[PDB]
RNA sequence: ACAUUUAAUGUGAGGUUGAGAUAUAAUAGUU
RNA sequence: UGGAAGCUGGAAGACGGAAUCGUUAUUAAGCGCCAGGUAGUCCUGGACACUGAAUC
RNA sequence: AAGAUCAUCGAAACGGUAUGCUCCUGAAAAAAA
RNA sequence: AAAUAUGCAAUCAAUA
RNA sequence: UUAGUUCACCUAGCCAACACGAUCCGGUUGUUUGGGAACAAUUCCCUUCUAGAAGGGUAAUCUAUGUGCUACAAU
RNA sequence: UGAUUGGUAUUGCAUGCCUGGUGACUUA
């Protein structure tokens, strides 16, 4: 172990040098902006095409083909298509289209249901306990009480997964959001739609 | 040991199938426990008990 | 701190590096540091480094 | 070895403050890297599915998840390093053998 | 039963069945129909990239191992995948996916020429 | 099955993903707890020192302090013959969530400090044996 | 430690501190007591609070408000804890510890000599109710005028009587106009016209008890989050790209990004501003199309790949190279 | 041998054919399964007719064997299996 | 008075070696315990005195 | 397979370049940045350039190459196996060039032969005259492209329950 | 990795209901 | 979010333990709590019921 | 159609003045360069394509002009105008450099 | 002298958080600094998350003690773009 | 479900500081 | 020369010389299964179960 | 789950090193007889 | 016999 | 809430887990781009055909050791 | 989404902690 050997560096070599140090990983921490993103997208789609090909991407070319074959892709129609910008997100219809009570002594539901859902309490913690945030609704398709048409409607739009058939139960849950006051908004709104739905039948 | 480890005494103990020797240091009052425990609350034939060597005040 | 302070008080520190970077480090106690943390990082270059 | 001038019986190092180690700071650079730009790696990979082309993503390589290694909290050794420790084999043994884990419910009297 | 294949349950996590009949194949009979049934779907739809799947339509080119590869290709593993993929994380049937597949490409069936069903499993 | 309940954990233990088993981890509340620990232990005694140094002018800060705040300062000094002991408290570091638990001891403070003992007859982080905490003795060692 | 020189700081002092403050637990104690029967809930707490009578609000606004003003100021603790039995048993605590444990048993023995006290049972099933416990369900529900905080609710029940009186004096036309009930949901705020976008704010409590961050309070996405139903991707549904193919592409992510989990909202909202910008500069879909599928026909061919050559021999075969311009030791030597 | 572990009780207490038996088992394999049926089977005989367990006592049919199987150990490929030890 | 319902006792395991460096067939583990016990109220109408009461109950 | 690299360009090869040169250069003037703007490396040395005459060489192989460049995509990038035919058919022709490069990364960016800049010399007003036009450009540029970002339309002032409290603020 | 285990993965997509050959080949 | 919750907390962030401070606090804890603006409201709008009974 | 009609206008108004997302893209080679060389745009005897244009900068908010040579379509060298006038200052030097190597040659 | 008291947000009788973002405790002068640039450039500095404060606090600091070239950022980022994007997130009351 | 469009988009042209020494004008006019 | 699969298989190999190792019955021996290494990767390490003896 | 029970074809019909096309992971396991 | 059409593990009846 | 906190030697092992002495640099430290061995070799060659989205043969070298995995047993 | 006070340089023949191998651990 050793010192290692100090090279006086040149003019030349003091004259060439770079003004400033290289990016470094504390300054990659930056995100990349959107136009280098696009420029990066470019580039590997132009040498890919230039000639820097593999086996892997004709393969995948293939799958992306049958994809668009059967239909499950973004393609556009030349004709029936090509020859909004702006539009209502699905659950801001569903919002909109809701009917809620105008009082705690209204019931916009009509029929037997259970609410269910899971609440943590403990001494103190800095760490929220996972798994928290959903809530269901179990009801008996007898106890709303529809005629067969509309029972097979439920029925089939709830899958058999969210029916268990030796009781006549039937389940729906919602856990699409961190917060348990928004997974019971959202429930709602979902089964209040399914009924008309069910009612559609 | 569980008696120990409720009270917080230290030092050692040794039991045999007819006899048992040990050396118990620790406050005052869980001494006195331990003795208590010792002449009254053992769940095996007691035919005879002895304590010596008390020594109070330590630093 | 305290091995340092000791070790320079018996004058047991030789090189004069050494002498120079404990002195400037750990005399001058933290509540007593108009900065406390006067660096991070590498100890001879300085926290906002933009080369380290 | 039976040393023949044993030394004192030292003090072990603090639990919650390790020694420096700029490996453990550049771990800590990759993670906070890959977290601020994971959402461009997600735009590229939808990119690049939405146009069906298996293309790399080299900037990646740099700001990615598996630029990322499980490196021991206390020791800062890069092997033997599970999560539910995050420590290595003697960092856990000094936490064990500290007292720390008695009141979340580790029992030292449990081999299997 | 030593070696059936449908384990002790039967199961069928590949079969895919037609409820307008009795009729029911696998995965990669369905991939094949779909490649020899483009013209159908085409003409449902209504050189290029819509059509570069077309020289696929003919059985020979298939039976030949450019074609059987290219089936291959397409029709991968889908019981095989990384070795963590075991218990409880053990693959699942795609039949639900290559069901949606056929009911959106509205190829018909064999037995019955129809355009819908095709439900999951076997009837 | 003749040993149930001893077996009892078995499967969690061998058979199950942690992530699904919902065995709950421990590092996310020990890591800060230990530090509290150090920070605690660092800074308690410094403060009840710094208080009892002077020990004539704590009441009339504390009646200053009180004017500047309140406006009255006659909560804790009803008369000139009432006495107002002080508690040393250190400021409160671990970020600990508020929650709905009426019982929580740590819910209901909005100080932002927390009052500070130095006397605990059984200790906290009991080591094995002859083991010290780290980060207990600061003195340098000294070699034979 | 100096010693005293001050008797603030006597023993005996410190002695009198905690015995008043163990008095004025007891105190506050009685107060409540004395609180509940003068102001009682007919049917129940959680039945008066589904209810959501006038009269019931109002009486248990009153009682937390009494309550609330005259919980008292310790000495000896720096946490001001609203229930009763905590208090009580923290300055119980407080007591022992400082004047009643002999040694490490005795220290030990303080939770089971508090918990065996029969006062503090009684007190133990007194708590308030937290939100939770309802605020789930009237979500579920779909109540937006609504609170689960009795003086909230209070509050917001007499501004609207105020406002409703403001007009009493087709006029009862006017009068149920400027009730709150009839006001249109689109109008709440001009950058969502839809309604049912808006709900009541939890009372759950928030933020971190003790840190650097005590008093931080929510963040700016937290605020709004906190006054929604639930929330929604409408921010960023606009101004989507031209081309029908990236225009598909963004709307189907935004679809499916509304409903996931495992994403936050600043996070979905931003991939969308960056995925908009990034299809809007980038090349038409078809015309990426056209160009990959020349590329890459259906059946690959020899000669087609970029032709690689061995590790070892690219690399592994001594010094052969290296790139520098200016080195004082280049391979020559 | 299964179907002897399973029935045997019977043919020595002399009930065979006297009695259906109706059985739920769970667990385990083949072998490990007929005796906890043979357990079962014997604890049923001796209830219905108690006098008739000493035809039992001799085959011992009515022995709980509680064994487990041996954990494999730290360093050994088995419970007792371990490598080939190379000297040097 | 609920109905008490006991849940079974789960565990978990980190396994180590003996020593700092070499020595593989020398290990340790290290396990963990967790315990859940469940009580249900059914038709409860005093729900503030439930809730009060199975909080307050929690301890260590 | 382990305690390798990850890159498998390094072992194929980039693009084919018109002028080739020994990098760096065993003879070579000293080299000076261009500018600090973008840190160019600038040098002169000895190149050469290389052409094939597909008449030169024999009936099989030009029908190889004819084969392999005229189809569709082109096949094995248009080249046939090293031999001597193709060296000699290979013509090899030895001009001064000019060279540019990368400071710290030192890679190289182009060469340019005595010809390229003499022609340029030549033609630098209408540098000059396209720069200006650019610049001119430059205006409408940054017009259009300061309207690039797409914005979330977010509540700016929301108050606290505005379902319990639509008072203040209202029409009709 | 093992001829036994990669059997074994066979043998499994036998039983989910895929027909592929035992052989070794 | 995961991946960035390894290691300790940083310990030039922990708050320092100040004589001012600590009065500040001490004051300060003793403050009054006022009449909620739900009860002023009630009381108001009492006082319009009865003018405009 | 009527709340996605008052939507419209309000995002509309709100995002004015930040950020409207709109596209400028052209192409490569971009439709908006100066062409620099004869009807092909080539330069010098190995015909060699040039042009200049506004590039683009990473955040894709400032451009600057560039002169860009293409061997092909391809850009391998890029000049700013402050790298262009170096070059042309430096052009003499690089005269005699190429004149000494020709000579050695 | 001493520092000035901490002005409680809303039902509290401290802000650590405030005392945090000024700097004053912990005491940092880089970090008071911090607060004094964003303060008088127009950034809510109480409404910014740690991350950005210390990200702030450091690139200030490196500014300072280093030159005006410093920092440094990629795919031609400035600080001056960064400090617009702060001030437009966190308008100043 | 009732659902085009905030302003530009010209050459055949798609690669916007070049993913880089090492024989073939190969590729995005010809060579 | 990451792992898996398929078509063909002119790879050794017929229980292995001097020598040499593991093993105390739910054990040897055989068979499968699975947590963890925070993408993929072992026949390693650590476990789990099923069949299951012989010998002084 | 396998080694099962049962019941067929059956002896180098063993063995599976080797061999470019195919599949899985990942930004990256490429070329190739 | 107008009952069934039958292989077994390593968690769960305090709940399948 | 259940840990052999046990003792002696092999100057046995670990300064590359960590700490702590001696002693050496503070560049004997960090950062950026890549590499970090054995599976050669020659777009492997040749033939046909408008082009293959075709067809055929050739292919050395690998010192020794320990441990696992997989294999060879009928006539 | 809370980073840091150099060295994986020598010295295990300076040591602490921790391990391997061989020995032991008998009382009334
Ligand atoms: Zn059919």
């Amino acid at each position: 172990r050793g010192k290692k050997e100090k090279v006086i560096l040149n003019a030349e070599q003091v004259a060439t040098k770079t003004r400033l140090p290289p990016i470094r990983l504390e300054d990659r921490i930056t995100p990349e902006p959107p136009a280098t993103v696009a420029r990066n997208i470019r580039s590997q789609i132009s040498r890919a095409v230039a000639g820097w090909k593999t086996k892997r991407m004709f393969t995948y070319r293939n799958k992306y083909r049958l994809r668009r074959l059967v239909g499950m892709t973004h393609d556009i129609d030349s004709d029936d298509e090509f020859a909004g910008r702006t539009f209502v997100t699905p659950l801001t219809k569903l919002q909109h289209q809701a009917a809620l009570p105008r009082s705690p002594l209204h019931a916009r539901f009509d029929f037997p249901h259970t609410v269910h859902y899971d609440v943590f309490w403990g001494p103190p913690q800095v760490e929220e306990e996972p798994n928290k945030s959903g809530c269901w609704v179990s009801f008996r398709v007898a106890d709303l009480k529809l005629s067969d048409s509309q029972e097979q409607r439920l029925l089939d739009i709830l899958g058999p997964e969210r029916y268990d058939e030796q009781t006549g139960v039937v389940c729906l849950e919602a856990d699409v959001f961190p917060q348990l006051n928004h997974n019971a908004a959202y429930l709602g709104d979902i089964l209040q739609q399914l009924m008309r739905e069910v009612k559609k039948a | 040991l569980q008696v120990g480890r409720d009270l917080f005494l230290v030092g050692w103990v040794k039991c045999r199938s007819r006899f048992a020797t040990g050396h118990i240091q620790g406050d005052v009052h869980a001494l006195s426990y331990m003795r208590r425990y010792l002449e009254k609350h053992v769940d095996e034939s007691v035919s005879s008990v002895r304590f010596y060597e008390e020594n109070f005040g330590m630093p | 701190r305290l091995s340092f302070l000791d070790r320079f008080a018996r004058e047991r520190i030789k090189g004069e590096k050494a002498r120079q970077l404990g002195a400037q480090l750990y005399v001058k106690h933290p509540d007593q540091k108009p900065v406390w943390p006067d660096n991070k990082g590498l100890l001879t270059r300085k926290w906002p480094s933009p080369f380290h | 070895m039976a040393a023949r001038n044993p030394g004192p019986v030292l003090n072990p190092p603090p639990i919650a403050f390790p020694s420096f180690n700029r490996r453990c700071q550049k771990d800590w650079l990759a993670r906070r890297a890959f977290a601020e730009n994971e959402v461009n790696g997600r735009i590229y990979k939808n990119v690049y599915q939405n146009l069906g082309f298996k293309g790399p993503i080299p900037i990646l390589n740099k700001v990615g998840q598996y630029r990322i290694r499980m490196r021991c909290i206390s020791g800062g050794y890069s092997r033997g390093i599970f999560r539910f420790t995050r420590m290595a084999r003697m960092g856990m043994l000094q936490l064990a053998r500290e007292g720390w884990l008695k009141k979340y419910g580790y029992r030292p009297g449990l081999f299997r | 039963a030593a070696r059936r294949v449908g384990g002790i349950g039967r199961r069928c996590f590949l079969t895919l069945h037609c409820s307008a009949c009795s009729f029911f194949f696998q995965t990669s009979d369905a991939i094949k129909l779909i490649l020899t049934q483009q013209h159908h779907i085409l003409r449902k739809k209504g050189a290029a990239s819509k059509f570069s799947l077309l020289p696929l339509a003919d059985a020979s080119l298939l039976l030949k191992r450019r074609g059987a590869l290219v089936l291959r290709s397409l029709h991968g593993d889908p019981l095989v995948g990384s070795r963590r993929q075991r218990g409880e994380f053990a693959p699942q049937a795609p039949t639900a996916e290559m069901a949606k597949m056929l009911n959106k490409s509205c190829v018909p069936c064999p037995r019955c020429k129809r355009e819908g069903r095709w439900e999951e499993g076997k009837k | 099955m003749a040993f149930r309940y001893r077996r009892e954990g078995q499967f969690t233990k061998f058979r199950v993903h942690f992530d699904r088993s919902g065995f709950r981890p421990y590092i996310d509340e020990l890591k800060w707890e230990i530090m509290d620990w150090h920070y605690k232990r660092a800074m308690g005694p410094q403060m009840k020192k710094t208080l009892m140094s002077y020990q004539e002018g704590s009441e009339k800060l504390q009646y200053m302090h009180d004017l500047i705040a309140l406006g009255t300062a006659k909560a804790k000094f009803p008369h000139a013959t009432k006495r107002f002991f002080f508690v040393p408290a250190l400021p409160v570091t671990i970020p600990y969530r508020r929650s709905s638990n009426p019982f929580c001891l740590l819910s209901a403070n909005k100080t932002g400090w927390l009052q500070w003992s130095p006397k605990q007859r059984v200790p906290f982080p009991q080591p094995l044996g002859k083991r010290k905490v780290g980060g207990t003795d600061p003195q340098p060692p000294v070699f034979p | 430690d100096h010693y005293i020189t001050s008797a603030n700081f006597s023993e005996p002092v410190e002695l009198l501190s905690l015995a008043e403050d163990l008095h004025k637990a007891e105190i506050y104690t009685q107060t409540t007591e004395k609180l509940e029967k003068q102001w009682p809930a007919a049917g129940g707490v959680a039945k008066g609070i589904q209810g959501d009578q006038f009269f019931d609000v109002m009486a248990a606004a009153v009682r937390e408000d009494l309550q609330d003003q005259s919980r008292p100021v310790l000495v000896n603790e720096l946490t001001d804890h609203e229930n009763p039995y905590c208090m009580k048993r923290e300055a119980l605590r407080r007591l022992v510890l400082h004047a009643c444990t002999r040694n490490c048993l005795d220290e030990t023995l303080t939770d089971t000599l508090l918990d065996r006290r029969a006062d503090l049972q009684r007190l133990r099933s007194k708590a308030r109710l937290p939100p939770e416990v309802l605020e789930p369900l009237a979500a579920f529900v779909g109540i937006t005028r609504f609170s689960f905080d009795r003086r909230a609710r209070l509050n917001q029940k007499v501004t609207a009587v105020q406002h409703a009186l403001r007009q009493i004096s087709e006029k009862v036309e006017a009068v149920l106009s400027v009730l709150p009930e009839n006001f249109p949901s689109d109008a709440l705020h001009p950058h969502h016209p839809f309604r049912n976008h808006f709900g009541f704010e939890s009372s759950v409590p928030y933020g971190v008890v003790g840190s650097i961050s005590m008093g931080k309070g929510r963040k700016k996405i937290e605020k709004e989050l906190a006054r929604l139903r639930y929330p929604t991707l409408q921010r960023v549904a606009h101004s989507l790209p031209k081309d029908l193919k990236y225009r598909e592409s963004v709307a189907h992510a935004i679809r499916v990004l509304e409903r996931s989990r495992g994403w936050d909202f600043e996070s979905k909202v931003k991939a969308i501003n960056a995925l908009v910008e990034v299809w809007n500069r980038l090349a038409p879909g078809r015309t990426y199309e056209k160009i990959l599928n020349h590329a890459f026909p259906v059946f690959r061919g020899r000669g087609m790949v970029k032709k690689t050559r061995s590790r070892a021999a690219v690399f592994n075969k001594g010094l052969k190279y290296i790139r520098s311009l200016t080195t004082q030791k280049p391979l020559h030597a | 041998y299964n179907r002897m572990d399973v029935l045997q009780p019977f043919f020595l207490t002399g009930t065979a054919g006297i009695y259906d038996l109706f059985i739920h088992v769970r667990g385990g394999g083949s072998s490990g399964q007929a005796g906890a049926v043979r357990l079962a089977v014997g604890r049923a005989l001796v209830s219905a007719c108690p006098a008739c367990a000493r035809l039992l006592e001799e085959d011992m049919v009515l022995y709980e064997d509680t064994r487990q199987r041996m954990p494999k150990m730290p360093g050994r490929m088995k419970a007792r299996k371990m490598r080939t030890w190379t000297k040097r | 008075w609920p109905v008490p319902r006991r849940i079974g006792r789960r565990q978990w395991r980190v396994t180590y070696l003996k020593s700092p460096f070499k020595y593989k067939y020398a290990l340790r583990h290290y396990v963990f315990e967790d315990h859940r016990y469940a009580f249900a109220f059914y038709d409860v109408n005093s729900v503030q005195e439930v809730v009060s009461a199975a909080l307050g109950a929690m301890a260590g | 397979w382990r305690t390798r690299g990850f890159r498998w360009d390094l072992c194929q090869r980039g693009r084919r370049r018109w002028v080739h040169i020994n990098y760096p250069p065993r003879n070579r003037s000293t080299v000076q940045m261009l500018d600090e703007s973008h840190e160019k490396l600038v040098f002169v040395c000895n190149g050469y350039i290389d052409r094939l005459d597909p008449r030169l060489l024999p009936e099989r192989l030009r029908k190889r190459l004819e084969r392999n460049r005229k189809a569709a995509l082109t096949r094995f990038d248009g080249k046939l196996p090293w031999g001597q035919a193709v060296e000699s058919a290979i013509k090899r022709t030895h001009t001064p060039c000019l060279a540019f490069a990368q400071a710290h990364s030192h890679h190289l960016l182009e060469a340019f032969s005595m010809a390229e800049v003499l022609e340029i010399e030549k033609l630098i007003p209408e540098i000059r005259e396209a720069f200006k036009a650019s610049k001119a450009k430059l205006a409408e540029q940054e017009a259009q492209d300061k309207f690039t970002r797409h914005v979330s339309v977010d509540l700016v002032d929301l108050r606290e329950d505005p379902v319990s409290f639509p008072f203040t603020l209202k029409q009709r | 990795r093992n001829k036994k285990i990669r059997m074994s993965l066979k043998k499994r997509r036998r039983r989910k209901g895929k027909r592929a050959p035992c052989r070794k080949k | 979010r995961q991946m960035m919750k390894w290691y300790w907390p940083s310990k030039y962030m922990l708050q320092d333990v100040q004589m001012a401070q600590y009065f500040q606090m001490q004051a300060m804890r003793f403050a009054p709590r006022p009449a909620h603006v739900s009860l002023t409201t009630l009381s108001a709008t009492m006082e319009q019921c009865w003018k405009k009974r | 159609r009527t709340a996605l009609e008052s939507f419209k206008v309000a995002s509309k108004n709100a995002t004015k003045t930040r950020g409207r997302a709109w596209s400028v893209y052209e192409g490569w080679p971009p439709r908006s360069r100066v062409r620099v060389g004869d009807e092909y745009s080539k330069v010098g005897p190995l015909q060699r394509r040039a042009f200049v244009f506004n590039r683009v900068d990473g955040t894709g908010r400032r451009r600057e002009p560039t002169l860009a040579f293409c061997c092909g379509n391809k850009p391998v060298l890029m000049l700013s105008e402050a790298e262009f006038e170096a070059l042309v200052k430096k052009l003499p030097w690089i005269k005699h450099e190429m004149a000494e190597f020709k000579k050695l040659l | 002298y001493g520092p000035e008291a901490p002005q409680p947000p809303a039902g509290l009788h401290w802000s650590w958080w405030e005392l945090y973002v000024k700097g004053v405790n912990p005491e940092y002068p880089p970090r008071q600094r911090m607060f004094a640039f964003l303060t008088a450039q127009g950034v809510d500095v109480l409404e910014m998350e740690i991350r950005e404060i210390e990200d702030v606090t450091r690139w200030l600091e490196m500014s300072n003690v280093y030159g005006e070239k410093f920092p440094r950022f990629p795919y031609d980022v400035t600080f001056q773009d960064k400090i617009e994007a702060l001030k437009e997130k966190y308008p100043l009351a």
